[PDB]
């Protein structure tokens, strides 16, 4: 969203669409990512690995 | 008269007390919970 706000378009999202890769953070960093992680794993309807 | 004593009071379950205080008071520093047990990360940390 913010590269959109800043000046680009479809062909650099798509371009940069893997470019980050150290978004994914650890679990521990926050107190409550571990609520966020624990409800996108352990959930029947949602199972993403 | 040669003063007096203090007090006695039992050594042992008074350190074995303080060791399990302590390992409950690292294991929540660990946890991160957000209630500390005396309101804030000082009364909790420094007393013990």
């Amino acid at each position: 969203k913010t590269r959109y706000a800043l000046k680009d378009t479809d062909e650099e999202v798509r371009e940069f669409l893997q470019n980050n890769l150290h978004l994914q953070g650890k679990v521990e960093g926050s107190p409550s990512l571990r609520w966020q992680m624990a409800l996108y794993r352990g959930l029947p309807g949602r199972e993403e690995d | 008269a040669p003063a007096r004593l203090s007090p006695a009071i039992p050594l042992e379950a008074l350190r074995d007390k303080a060791l399990r205080m302590l390992g409950e008071a690292v294991r929540d520093g660990g946890q991160h919970a957000r209630d500390p047990v005396g309101g804030s990360v000082e009364f909790q940390f420094v007393p013990v």
